[PDB]
């Protein structure tokens, strides 16, 4: 029911166990060295 | 010591062991160890260093 201003899809392959590092605020090598979600992120994480 | 051991111990008699006097520069970590879960409750995980 809503419409979405500015779209950017932001594609990447990681571990299993690393999934969980993509999160606002969550600390280790992916969130820390290679991609860092912002605190205030509005947007849906989708991993499979 | 702690996330390399050879053996663990069982969970009805789990091994608790002393940290002291020492650097928690838990970034050493990210070259061998792989967690599928790590949930902090007290401290956000970005304010450990």
């Amino acid at each position: 029911d809503l419409c979405f201003t500015n779209v950017y899809a932001d594609s990447f392959v990681i571990r299993g166990d690393e999934v969980r590092q993509i999160a606002p605020g969550q600390t280790g090598k992916i969130a820390d060295y290679n991609y860092k979600l912002p605190d205030d992120f509005t947007g849906c994480v989708i991993a499979w | 010591e702690v996330f390399n051991a050879t053996r663990f111990a069982s969970v009805y008699a789990w091994n608790r062991k002393r940290i002291s006097n020492c650097v928690a520069d838990y970034s050493v970590l990210y070259n061998s160890a792989s967690f599928s879960t790590f949930k902090c409750y007290g401290v956000s995980p970005t304010k450990l260093n």
